[PDB]
């Protein structure tokens, strides 16, 4: 009510942690602030066969990739490349 | 039991009512005090407590001194054996 | 056969009209002011206090609430403006406490968190009133209560307004015990050092979670112990997580830090063995046919002008479908059936001055809704007496009371929203704060008082003049003017929505664009409790 | 066989002792002060207002109450000191309203009468609070409500305080409707002009009685002959009171008791010795067993767990033949005392016996060892036990009441049926002098943390205002000016007041008690 | 959001350790012994009796049960070892009767079938006790009762033991009538000749099925065509079972659950490791958390008050998607353990959650200091809390159970829905060696009081019989020969047995729990 | 029991007697010290009433 909710989440890329501030916009898009740069992100998850795909647009650039979330690692598979991101484990 | 005889048969050694400060002591190191005479007055809470002599015998020793802290149910006045 | 086509309410407003533009401008200004004030309140107690709180390793209360609730779930904060300018020189952002309704492990729960940055978590009278209101809401709706206890006890100054009376601090423990006895779960998370008042809260809670080092439960603090008995002891030794968990046994769970405590709280809520069941019928939800932002132009900020409440109804109901009841009888009052997010609701709105026919129609509609077990929604826009000085109001008294009683005796969930003025007995008739609605909200342009300032000024001048005439003292004509100007100013300042929100009356102010969402959340929360039978008193006539 | 001889409590005090004389002198002075203040309050609004009220042909409110109740029946007035010096320059004798419990046609009823002489019957915030308290008492005890009405409506000054709040002037109508739904009767007599929109009060009442000319719910002739709001037409005040008595007689109500009864016997010792026994100094301690022995039938008391947690006294007795469970304070509360009180409260709730609390509490014992043994835990479960109890609870404050001890011993926040205080009582969050030490230490430490220096003289100067303020707030009159604590009572009348209160409270049936989780 | 990752209990044991190997060997030997004894019991009454029974055209009782229940459905037999060596020279395999819980037409029902091969179906006292226990289980869980009947009536030897007592052979009819009154169905199939006055069992049943020639209630033709006692006529055993299935299908009953449900997940560790973990020696101690981790869904456990009274383990888990409150023993019981157990039991009763007790108790802590702190008081309130609980209670004895600890942890006397024991359990009033010392001291002191002299050798000789006798009585088989303890169970099947028991017990609704006075 | 009455000297409440305590843990204690009217009334709190003898 009368405020915008911002969520602080930490994602470990390689050996260095990264902190991301996510803002839940009213229209349904998200504004993520990483370091001093901000990105406008929107997308959805659609499943083809048994594979789940993520279609998203980042700052007006749209892309699709297969999304796999196994254990505390996030796998993003795409023609451009493959990305692995590790979710930190609570102590 | 109707005559309150069992009520009389109750005795115990002197003890601190609670944990708090002893403001003053009426019993010296060696003194003759009858039962009921005030030994010390203690203020641990909002109220104040005066300690009466459990027995008429002479006090052997005083365990605590003014401004000190007396733990709950701890002896304060030592009475010489009769 | 549910296919049956049905006419829809509402009409397209004229955007080009200058009146629409002016109303939109005024409402936009009011909403921007509200948003900026809410931002400043959300800032917290202060920069130095926040820095110290973070340095002690603790989480800020809003961060605690964000981590506690389910990811992405909306949070319905209550009384954000409590204590706004309530005291002359002391600033109490949010009243020093945070209360709201959110979903924890798929269960709607009421959350009460102390803001340690505001006066070290000390309880102002407004803080006690806010906590009592939250507890009452939870008890009425049968919602589990979660306490994030970090407080310094009652504010030592102003003790008379916090300790002694019935609605003072002890009512907190009373409500806790009663709700525990009624199978409404109580969970206390000692996230910081409590005090004598704070210590009792975890003791009465069914389940306790205490942080290893920050959490400290002592019935009397070190300074308080020294004052009472002259005893010196460290805070951790007197009260600490390890001690309470291992020897005293007060603590029920041991948490390493704030995140661990919140995770344990989520697990504890999960192991409640509770399932929500609905009594009312449900239908698929559909959005209204018109944009909500047009309400700014439709309503505006001037109470003198009148707007059709049917527009407001059409912009907040599912599919803009409304079934009016007794449309042509007592047309100053609007009643009918609609659905919000699939929930049946009976809407009772004001379209003008209340008359005998309007009161009878409202009584009939309330009886119908109570019989059918349908939640009631009141939209109040009581009118000033500038148009009609008396209108033989004696007739209104005989019939106004019938509605006041019918409203009071109703047992269905009642939610009141004040979209305009609310004066006199009309406030009582349309489910005022005194009649225990489940929730009460006001728009930023609302005004509430016993009567309008101009009307009140005239009444005072006449009474004094007549009494003086019997006394034989001439009452100066200039004196009547002198009395009128201050009274008008006082009534305007007192009637302000922020004045009413500073006191815990009228929960919080809501942006008109969010009315549908707020009502949906409120009704979803209120539907947890079963709907009881309604017993009515003796209806005169 | 009820003939077995039972030992009786109490002992004869030493009248010759100087301490007894001093305590008696102080208590007598306090009681005389209370009596004179009550007389002045009973005088009414003023001489000119009373003269005008009589010239209008109406009866004074106290005369109305006297004529309404049965001849010779006692009247239990409530909150006589409401509004005493509450406002800076305005005098509101009795809060502008009169409330009490009396017998009408053999039925105990709650009577609420407006005093038209005080500001023309306008409702101050204290008046609204007093009326709400009376209505709550009537609802809890299932007593019929009689509202003699002579109201000028809400006092326009301080309108925000009374018209808007949930607990403020809208609750009066809500309570009236709910009482009617529960079959508790609501009867309204319009003995005076309802100039404001107070027309609702008779309209919501089940039965109305309106006087021919003074009554103006806007015309009495228009209302009596045409509006029909009026269910009865009265020529004057006496006729209205007679009609009210007849209406109450036509209620078809019979009082039935659930608790057992025994023949009543007077206590074995005079009540006036309580003045010497208790005195006026809170520092000295007196045995509560004397007070119990001077207010129970035959001075017969059956102590429960006498030697365990001796700082708390619990047992069974009978007042006017009514069984009662007495819970009194004899010192600081400890874990054993809290457990013993919990045990006794559970027993009383199980057996459906009314509870009576005598408060002389000075706080909860505080210490590292006490915290280790869960003193807070015992306090809480004892408090919970008190809150969850459904038997009639009456609290009497005979001395100090501070801290969580007030909550433990059925404070005002825990909804006792009645609450009374004697003239020597002091109520506050904590004692004044200790309160002073705590504030100074927090400020001195905060300065040390930030590198600021706190002067010793400044700390002492800060403490002095706190000491004076705490004493003024604790005064019994200050508490009774607000509606906290019902009315200050003369210790000599404690037995009569308790008997009347229990007789009134026994009207409602005793429900089953459900307890929350007992933290072991 | 139920995704929240949660830590899981349990750890991987060291297989290479010699202690694990020895414990596994001992437990495997015990389980093999149990399996072979159960096989011999399942063999039946005897070869000649079985041959005659088959020659008569009837079906063996186990074949009857197999054909009655749904295809492939598990069957939970109860008290397989009843009568095992109970009588000196007479062999009574299974007590002469067969009882269990199975699914008939999708409905869980209690089945009681007489074994005609054992003494012609005559009722031994153990048979009556077993049937009464089965009827009590069915009544508590609201399960329909099916009584295949092939009885020769009361065994004339030991007639005084069975016919006269309140809990002896007259209660069987009383239970049947009460179950019918409460709407719990009673169905009787006369698959065999009722030579004695067992005609009452079908007559009191709501529905009867009698076989054409074998079944007598004295002629089947006379009863079916004329007496009318018969409500159904069956050509043979298979037809009777088919008719019974149809009758059960025509019951118009639907099972509804009150507790919440979640998807079932298997434990994270193999069950057979319990053999090594627990072993067969009661002197060694094992962590009950391992046993909990090997029998709960996903090995997820939420411990409650972990660090307070650590000798007792309490927490929340789920078995087959059913919420359960686990209360296990990890050592000697103390005051803190008793208080923690009382708190947990109160919580479970408030939330309406079934309770599971794992008994490894060795007694209550005894000592002067312990008596000073009311160890008996804390034991009493846990004993009370357990007794007053109304939620379904299932007790499993995984080790020793002695003294008041048996009563505290939901012993057989406190009416658990089911009770099971593992092969290593020993049950007695106290340990045998301890009993030995106590008896000798009392006799020696009594001699000293009367001036008699007690020889040291005589005291030691008195102790030796006590030591041997206690061991024989404590053996698990001795307890299961009597109907105490239902059936001995293989630890590998503990999860399945508990799941079946809870599924059966969830048929009845969960009532509110009323507690007595908590002696704080 | 809801209410207890224990005689001053004859009454002795111990969860385990002196011989039983010695057998279980090898502890020696007198019967009155382990369980007695005064102890239960004053420290353990098990006793609810204190009686001088049988008639009382
Ligand atoms: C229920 C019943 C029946 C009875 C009771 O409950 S009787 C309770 C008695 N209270 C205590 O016994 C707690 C005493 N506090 C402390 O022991 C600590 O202080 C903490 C624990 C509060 C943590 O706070 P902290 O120490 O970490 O920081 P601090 O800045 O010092 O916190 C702000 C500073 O507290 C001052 N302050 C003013 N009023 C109070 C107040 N009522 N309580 C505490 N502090 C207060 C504030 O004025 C100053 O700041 P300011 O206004 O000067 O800027
Ligand atoms: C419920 C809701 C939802 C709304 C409402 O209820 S909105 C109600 C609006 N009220 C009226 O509409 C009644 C207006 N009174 C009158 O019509 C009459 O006055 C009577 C009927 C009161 C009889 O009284 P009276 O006329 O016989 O004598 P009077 O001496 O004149 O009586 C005292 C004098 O009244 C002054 N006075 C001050 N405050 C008030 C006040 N609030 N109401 C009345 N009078 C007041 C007092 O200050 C002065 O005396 P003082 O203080 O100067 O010495
Ligand atoms: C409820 C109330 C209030 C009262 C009553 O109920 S008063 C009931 C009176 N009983 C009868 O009236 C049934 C008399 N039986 C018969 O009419 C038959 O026998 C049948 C029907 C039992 C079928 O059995 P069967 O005839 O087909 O074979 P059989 O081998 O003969 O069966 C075993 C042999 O029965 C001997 N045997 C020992 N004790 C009994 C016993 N109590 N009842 C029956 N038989 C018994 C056994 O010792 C021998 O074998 P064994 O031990 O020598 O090897
Ligand atoms: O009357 C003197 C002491 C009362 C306050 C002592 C503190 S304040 C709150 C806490 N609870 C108590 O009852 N005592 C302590
Ligand atoms: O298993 C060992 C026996 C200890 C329990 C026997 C009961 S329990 C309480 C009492 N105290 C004892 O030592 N024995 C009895």
């Amino acid at each position: 009510l009368n405020i915008s909710y911002t969520r602080n989440m930490t994602l470990k890329d390689g050996k260095n942690n990264v902190a991301i501030a996510v803002t839940y916009n009213h229209d349904g898009s998200y504004s993520m602030q990483i370091e001093d740069k901000t990105f406008q992100v929107l997308g959805n998850l659609y499943s083809e066969g048994d594979c789940t795909y993520l279609k998203c647009s980042v700052n007006g650039v749209a892309s699709k990739a297969k999304l796999i979330i196994l254990e505390n690692t996030i796998y993003l598979f795409s023609k451009e490349g493959s990305i692995e991101i590790d979710i930190p484990v609570p102590k | 039991y109707l005559s309150s005889v069992s009520s009389q048969e109750t005795q115990g050694g002197p003890l601190a009512p609670m944990t708090g400060t002893i403001e003053k002591v009426f019993v010296k190191a060696g003194d003759k005090v009858k039962a009921g005479d005030s030994l010390m007055v203690m203020i641990a809470m909002k109220m104040e407590h005066t300690i009466k002599s459990p027995k008429d015998g002479t006090v052997k020793k005083v365990f605590y001194r003014e401004g000190a802290q007396a733990n709950r149910h701890t002896p304060l006045v030592e009475f010489e054996e009769e | 056969y549910h296919g049956d086509s049905v006419a829809s309410l509402g009409t397209q407003p004229d955007l080009g009209s200058a009146l629409y533009q002016e109303n939109y401008k005024q409402m936009k200004a009011l909403v921007n002011q509200l948003h900026e004030r809410v931002e400043h309140i959300k800032l917290g107690g202060g920069e130095k206090a926040r820095a110290l709180h973070i340095s002690r390793g603790k989480l800020l209360p809003r961060e605690r609430i964000d981590n506690l609730i389910d990811p992405g779930s909306p949070f319905l904060e209550l009384s954000q403006f409590a204590g706004y300018q309530l005291y002359d020189n002391e600033e109490v952002p949010g009243g020093g406490i945070i209360t709201g309704i959110g979903r924890v492990s798929g269960v709607e729960c009421m959350i009460i968190a102390n803001d340690a940055t505001v006066k070290g978590g000390a309880y102002y009278p407004v803080t006690v009133k806010k906590q009592l209101r939250a507890q009452e809401i939870a008890m009425q709706n049968r919602l589990p209560c979660i306490y994030l206890v970090d407080s310094g006890g009652a504010y030592l100054p102003r003790q008379a307004d916090v300790f002694p009376d019935r609605d003072h601090f002890g009512r907190t423990f009373y409500n806790q015990a009663i709700m525990s006895s009624k199978n409404i779960a109580q969970i206390a998370v000692v996230m910081g050092s409590c005090t004598a008042g704070g210590a009792y809260v975890p003791a009465m809670a069914d389940e306790n979670i205490i942080v290893r080092k920050q959490g400290t439960i002592f019935l009397a603090g070190p300074p308080l112990v020294k004052a009472a008995t002259g005893e010196e002891v460290s805070a951790e030794d007197l009260g600490g997580a390890d001690l309470h968990c291992r020897k005293s046994g007060v603590s029920d769970h041991w948490a390493l830090d704030d995140h661990h405590a919140l995770h344990l709280t989520r697990k504890v809520v999960r192991n409640l063995n509770y399932q929500k069941k609905l009594d009312v019928t449900i239908e698929p939800s559909e959005e209204p046919l018109f944009p909500a932002d047009e309400l700014y132009g439709i309503v505006g900020a001037n109470l003198k002008r009148s707007f059709d409440v049917r527009e407001v109804i059409a912009r907040i109901v599912d599919g803009s479908r409304f079934t009016e009841f007794k449309a042509f009888y007592g047309d100053t009052l609007v009643t009918g059936f609609a659905r919000i997010f699939g929930y049946p609701v009976g809407i009772v709105g004001n379209n003008g001055v209340l008359f005998s026919e309007s009161a009878k129609k409202g009584t009939h509609f309330v009886q119908l809704c109570c019989q059918r077990n349908i939640p009631l929604l009141f939209l109040q826009n009581i009118t000033g007496f500038m148009v009609g000085r008396e209108y033989e109001a004696e007739g209104i008294a005989k019939d106004g009371a019938k509605m006041v009683a019918a409203v009071a005796c109703a047992q269905v969930p009642k939610i009141t929203l004040i979209i305009g003025g609310s004066y006199g007995a009309g406030n009582y008739g349309m489910c005022g704060r005194a009649y225990s609605p489940r929730f009460l909200y006001i728009w930023p342009n609302a005004r509430i008082s016993v009567m309008g300032g101009e009307q009140a000024a005239n009444v005072l001048a006449t009474i004094t003049k007549d009494q003086r005439a019997r006394e034989g003292k001439q009452f100066s004509s200039a004196d009547e003017a002198a009395l009128k100007e201050p009274i008008i100013k006082k009534f305007e300042e007192e009637g302000n929505p922020y004045y009413s929100s500073a006191r815990v009356w009228d929960d919080g102010i809501i942006d008109p664009a969010d009315t549908r969402l707020v009502l949906g959340l409120s009704f979803s929360a209120a539907l947890n409790a079963p709907i009881e039978k309604t017993d009515f008193g003796i209806f005169r006539m």
